[PDB]
């Protein structure tokens, strides 16, 4: 939104970089931030963990229906079978969609997410407008922002992630998929579908 | 604390922005600022919920328009002053000083194996917040609580949207730690946590969704019975 107080971004950047920088300064010298850290924590979140992780979970949920109970039962654990979990995800519960409810996750607080399964969230997720209003007015919300009506007759569940335990939602299996692999099905879940944002992809 | 970043129920804020595609980190800077949470947690310049109560703190208006990792090295400066870590005056000295001077080199330093180590540990391993305590759970599934009205000045996590307000157990998770002593440098003092379901015609009144309900995490101390 407009702001005839704000600097350009242009000039927003240039300051938070020489402000980052010498912070960074600061650190290094007091022996406790190295660039070989900094390195490692960025190519493990952008090429290492991500949201293809949580598909895979998913997947197998859909297709197995004994693991499926598992991972309702206690996501955590569950995840651990795929050598799945870690910083931020050390406690999940996984929240199931079916044709009664739909299940939506936010941290209204912050900007909590299990990072395990979903990677690093993309910035609408940790930003206020998502967070303020996903509680308040959900369905519209759903509709407006991302397209997706859920019937009025349909519940819906807002799980605000205010602990460490992490919600995370299996979103209902897509129609016309019968007997697909775990491959084929992992090509229709979505970071938003396992956010409640959105529905697994259709077809 | 009643801060502005408590937006859960806030009107006004605006459509929320979303580009079609968006990179884990929009640039160097941010990458930096990310690494200085493992980094600065390592080196004891706070814990996770003191990490929150330091952005919880920021001037309001910084704190809703700035790019989110600008949220981290502010709680990052935050803590090391308390902590006398970080000199500000010396940062102010040097930000000057990397303005006027954008590609200066960083100070000569040596690689340390052991950050790298523990940056796997943590990230492969986690920081489970879970612990054992001595006291049973005191409320159980079914059970039907009021959510506490205290607006504690330090931190905690109580949004203002649900003080106040019943709802009903929907499952014990065991104990963690506590936000409201762990946030405030008072420690782990672990307790029982339990998630909450809210109707939305509790939560917003008749302006709620007919058929909507919030599920809100609460430690112990958060609720107290209505009805078994
Ligand atoms: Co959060």
């Amino acid at each position: 939104t407009e702001n005839i107080l704000r600097k350009s971004d242009e000039e927003i950047q240039k300051e938070i970089t020489a402000r980052v920088k010498a912070l960074e300064s600061m650190l290094i010298e007091q022996g406790i931030l190295t660039t070989s850290m900094i390195d490692r924590m960025a190519e493990i979140y952008e090429n290492e963990v991500g949201p293809h992780l949580g598909a895979k979970v998913v997947v197998k949920a859909w297709t197995d229906p004994e693991f499926k109970k598992r991972l309702l039962a206690d996501g955590t654990e569950a995840c651990k079978e795929l050598g799945i979990g870690g910083l931020q995800g050390e406690d999940m519960m996984w929240v199931e969609n079916t044709d009664e409810v739909h299940h939506v996750v936010v941290c209204t607080l912050c900007s909590c997410t299990p990072w395990p399964v979903l990677g690093l969230p993309p910035n609408w997720f940790k930003e206020p407008q998502y967070r303020s209003r996903v509680v308040r007015e959900p369905r519209q919300l759903l509709k407006e922002e991302f397209g997706f009506e859920v019937p009025p007759s349909k519940e819906i569940k807002v799980w605000d992630s205010s602990s460490e335990m992490r919600f995370v939602v299996l979103p209902q299996r897509p129609a016309g998929t019968d007997g697909w692999s775990e491959e084929e099905l992992a090509t229709l879940v979505t970071r938003e579908s396992m956010i409640g944002v959105e529905p697994a992809k259709a077809v | 604390m009643n801060g502005v970043y408590d937006v859960g129920g806030t009107d006004g804020l605006g459509p929320i922005n979303r580009p079609a595609d968006e990179p884990v980190f929009r640039a160097e800077w941010e990458k930096v600022a990310f690494a200085m949470f493992p980094a600065t947690f390592r080196a004891g310049f706070m814990g996770l919920d003191e990490f929150r109560f330091g952005i919880e703190q920021m001037n309001p208006a910084e704190y809703l328009e700035s790019p989110y990792y600008w949220h981290w090295i502010r709680t990052y400066i935050h803590h090391g002053v308390r902590t006398g870590k970080i000199d500000l005056e010396e940062l102010e000295r040097r930000t000057q000083y990397y303005r006027e001077n954008p590609d200066a080199p960083l100070p000569e330093h040596e690689q340390k194996p052991e950050l790298i180590e523990f940056v796997n540990q943590a990230v492969y391993g986690g920081l489970p917040a879970s612990r054992e305590v001595d006291r049973p759970p005191k409320f159980k599934e079914g059970d039907v609580v009021r959510f506490s009205t205290a607006s504690p000045k330090g931190h905690a996590r109580r949004a203002r949207y649900v003080r106040g307000k019943t709802g009903t157990v929907v499952k014990h998770h065991g104990a963690y730690i506590y936000p409201d002593t762990a946030g405030n440098g008072l420690g782990e003092c672990p307790e029982h946590l339990y998630t909450v379901r809210f109707t939305a015609q509790e939560l917003w009144g008749p302006e709620g969704d007919p058929n909507s309900s919030v599920y809100y995490d609460c430690w112990e101390p958060y609720i107290e019975l209505v009805d078994t």
